[PDB]
């Protein structure tokens, strides 16, 4: 069976709050198709080839 | 001719293809073959009854 990922578990409570005290730069990436193959066709050679 | 008007626009136009007529008639066929013997048929020196 998939695993959906590890259960965690936050701790609400009313009266805590949780600030970061550190950071960290992370240059992540992402990857995008613009434009595609430009083709072309002619009628007359492709069906009636000579 | 492919637009079929009169009148053309500032641009590049996809027309028909060039390529050049093919003309003649070739018909090759192994010489490999050989004559049949009838000559044996023909020039036979005697002919049955
Ligand atoms: C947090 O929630 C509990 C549960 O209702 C409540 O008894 C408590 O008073 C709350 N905290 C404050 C600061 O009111
Ligand atoms: C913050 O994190 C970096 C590496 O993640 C570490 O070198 C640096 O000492 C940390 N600073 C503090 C104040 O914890």
């Amino acid at each position: 069976t998939m695993s959906l990922g590890a259960e965690n578990s936050v701790a609400y409570s009313n009266n805590s709050i949780a600030i970061p005290t550190n950071f960290t730069i992370s240059v992540t990436t992402e990857i995008l198709p613009v434009s595609m193959t430009k083709t072309s066709v002619d009628c007359t050679m492709y069906i009636c080839g000579d | 001719c492919t637009l079929k008007s009169f009148t053309v626009e500032k641009g590049i136009y996809q027309t028909s293809n060039f390529r050049v007529q093919p003309t003649e008639s070739i018909v090759r066929f192994p010489n490999i073959t050989n004559l049949c013997p009838f000559d044996e048929v023909f020039n036979a020196t005697r002919f049955a009854s």
